[PDB]
């Protein structure tokens, strides 16, 4: 969170896209997404539809 | 002020006790439905904070050389932001609560020298400018110019995720106009002809207590102050 | 409602800067040192582990340099 | 900022909650039901930008030699141009910026030098001319001249597409104007009388939020400036 | 600016998506109706173009001795007529696009010498007349006269049939309309008295959504000019 | 003699400069930024407590801390 | 509500002209010196690998014209 | 004769500054179109420091490149 | 004062950094790039450089 204590913040950098090069008036959201799909229990309310075919008697 | 939790409990025992969406025993809502009352909540909640100045919150901006646009978003705070995207955060909230992204409105703008930035001004060489309603923009930043904002503040984003915001603190007498929103959503959402009347009421219930507390103004929202002019227009 | 808190410009206790902004000022003239003994909290931690043996050294003054 | 997924959620469990385009478990949008929203939800987007001034953006144009219609289409700028018929562009713009054709209404154009230029000021030799509302026309164009165009903008047009943008930037009072201009697209769609009359609703709803905006303000959309016609008229 | 391909797509996936008029998958207009939506296109930019002045466009035309009446058509231009019929075109469009054939109302005229001829005034002997509102008479050709017409242009014809005119140039913020209108034609067209309901509300929203571009301006127009009566008329 | 002044770049544990001391925001964000610094030190203060109490002793025994060595 | 970048005429660190643009007019009028090391880079680049060798033969200079 | 100037024709990355140095847009627009000769520099400053390091070290050798030919 | 500010946001923005970076280290650039030519001449016969280098044996024992 407070990592700006520790410092390097300076804005000189030699890092830089030129793909994505950008005015501050640009500002866009990245693609990650998903990020930790917690544990949960299924939802008995629906009931979900077949979809395999079992014999009768299956051993 | 009271946590999400007693929000639930309140609707299962008020105005939404006969509905299905409560439990068995009307002391909670159904885990299914639940991020459906929270959408209808957070409206509710921009709603009231719109109509009335209840909130009103100071940001810290520093000014960066090479940038002119600001925008107050979460992500160039000081406290959750991420050190790998944006390498030097200028919105500066070391102390107290974080930075929630709550911004509807700029009032006015104070720099650290004391003085009073002009909003707004076109014919003002040294005011500033909006081109977005919560973009700040400056033209011509300084070595050392901070600025801070004062803004009407909505409430931040309630959500029942983990280490999400679940505290609600409005004033107290806009409680029956959260759940009769809340409830105007809900019945109109079920497409039924009897149901659509009832919503409508609860809708008109809503803006009634709204414009009570206007009429008694119970939030305080006039504000009047000492004439300044008298002195400046030299009548004396 | 509310004000800006940069809008700063409109006896023996209280002070006319602040009460709070004076002490903020007061330690921040003097943070060079606060910062050499934080730099060497160790060490000085270190030495008060065992704080009392080198007080039973200082005390026996003359016999310990005699000797010398 | 939120992604459209949020926006599909949004839906979900809000105006469109009790549809069958939903997915059993409340969490999205049909996909085969996907582009409806968002031919609709583009639709919304545009209505809201013209009401209200919340997004201005100005783009830079180079005169060419030769040349005295300017056309503001992504063909012609410098990140999309094809140089098989085009010889050169003259819009320039950025590869994360690129030019979206974004322009509603054209509001003042400064030249490289810091002039203003007129605008269809026919009795004005110099003045600029746009013969249609995303065309410019200039009728003298020089060696070094580089005008900037100032212009309401759209908010940019949303796509499934990866490539595509995926981010809505509005004033998050407007959400339920948004939603319900949605609404009442999906519930005109249907041809049953019960649905026409929840249709009309929603608009009646869309548009009770928007005088409401305007009522209170909430986007800034008024401006005031310094009277400077005091010392042009000669005053004193 | 898009082509008529993605007007059936917004079509299918926009208004008409109930009807059958579209595919299984709601992806396309039946070829068998295909004509029927443009004969709807084709008026409904008409109106627009109407009652917006959004296109000018100018075209030259070549006096010829012996002929006092020049048509505006396309079959005298330089470009597509036939030699065989007409021996020598008067219109001339070198570059650029062809001439379409889409006058409405002639606006000014000015010759190659570069003064102003005066339209349609009877008490003066140097006027031009119009018979014809797409027709213009001159009653005195010169050898080497050669005059510019300035007018109100419409949208040039739509047409799915091979080598025709395939792209929409109408401003964003009247797409709205432009489906409202074909909407209307088409439920109006089923004799039927739910669609014909269904019908009227779809035009009332065309006509709704045209005000609010008026009220808001979205079009720029409104044309105003420094005023030059005041040196004519001596006021000093 | 291009400008590098900036919080940015200044954000590191350096002496304080002269120049803004009366600068009301600049002497609050200093103490603020170094507040780790305040905080190692206060929750720590008893043993500098009697650490202070005893300086003579130690300073006695750095004066003659070499003969010290030799006993050894 | 927005600025038009192109109206631009309406201490020691903060310079009359935009600070930001002062940066980027220092650069431009110094520029062949940028551009001369950008093209060679590949020369330059094909000594730095190296610098061990180079050095190991300077610190025997006088080694070098005793061959003779 | 008949003039020839512009942005789009007769500009490029490689020929050099011109007298229109007032103009803002002008040097602006100049360091843009050569930001990649910027960046190749940007990148690569850590080998530059190290070779302007031994600026000197390189000048010495330089002075006798026909006598070490000798030894080759 | 001038607004140049926003021309160099609008035209070059993130890119600005680099040019910062770059225009912070401008003596040592200059430095170099005045005797580029001597690099060039040292470069142009740099392979037998390491000649010399991989037979310094061979030059001590004449010492």
């Amino acid at each position: 969170i407070e990592d700006y204590l520790k410092g390097k913040n300076c804005l000189a950098s030699p890092n830089y896209d030129p793909d994505d090069q950008h005015s501050s008036w640009r500002e866009d959201l990245p693609q990650f997404k998903k990020d930790r799909e917690h544990l949960t229990l299924v939802n008995t309310r629906r009931n979900r539809t077949y979809n395999t075919k079992l014999n009768r008697f299956d051993p | 002020m009271y946590y999400i939790e007693e929000l639930f409990c309140r609707l299962a025992n008020g105005v939404l006790n006969n509905t299905g969406i409560v439990t068995d025993d009307r002391g909670d809502i159904e885990d299914d439905s639940k991020p459906f009352i929270i959408v209808a909540a957070n409206e509710a909640l921009t709603r009231l904070h719109g109509r009335f100045n209840m909130r009103n919150n100071n940001v810290v901006v520093e000014m960066q050389e090479g940038r002119t646009n600001y925008p107050l978003l979460a992500k160039y705070a000081v406290q959750s932001y991420d050190p790998n995207e944006v390498k030097c955060p200028f919105i500066m909230d070391l102390a107290g609560e974080k930075f929630a992204e709550d911004v509807i409105r700029i009032l006015e703008v104070y720099d650290d020298k004391g003085r009073r930035r002009p909003l707004n001004d076109r014919n003002n060489p040294c005011s500033l400018f909006t081109p977005r309603p919560n973009v700040l923009q400056n033209n011509a930043p300084k070595a050392w110019e901070v600025l801070n904002v004062m803004y009407q503040a909505k409430h931040p984003k309630l959500s029942t995720a983990e280490d999400g915001y679940n505290e609600i603190d409005i004033p107290d007498t806009l409680d029956p106009a959260l759940d009769a929103y809340i409830a105007y959503r809900y019945y109109t959402s079920l497409n039924t002809p009897e149901s659509s009347a009832k919503a409508a009421e609860y809708l008109s219930f809503y803006d009634s207590i709204c414009r009570e507390v206007v009429e008694y103004d119970l939030t305080s929202d006039t504000e009047v102050d000492t004439n300044t002019l008298f002195r400046k227009r030299g009548w004396r | 409602s509310g004000h800006t808190p940069f809008n700063t410009i409109p006896p023996i206790v209280d002070k006319m800067i602040g009460n709070a902004y004076y002490v903020v000022k007061f330690v921040a003239l003097r943070m060079p040192f606060i910062k050499n003994v934080s730099d060497n909290m160790t060490q000085l931690l270190a030495i008060h582990n065992k704080l009392t043996e080198l007080s039973a050294i200082y005390t026996k003054l003359d016999e310990l340099q005699l000797i010398h």
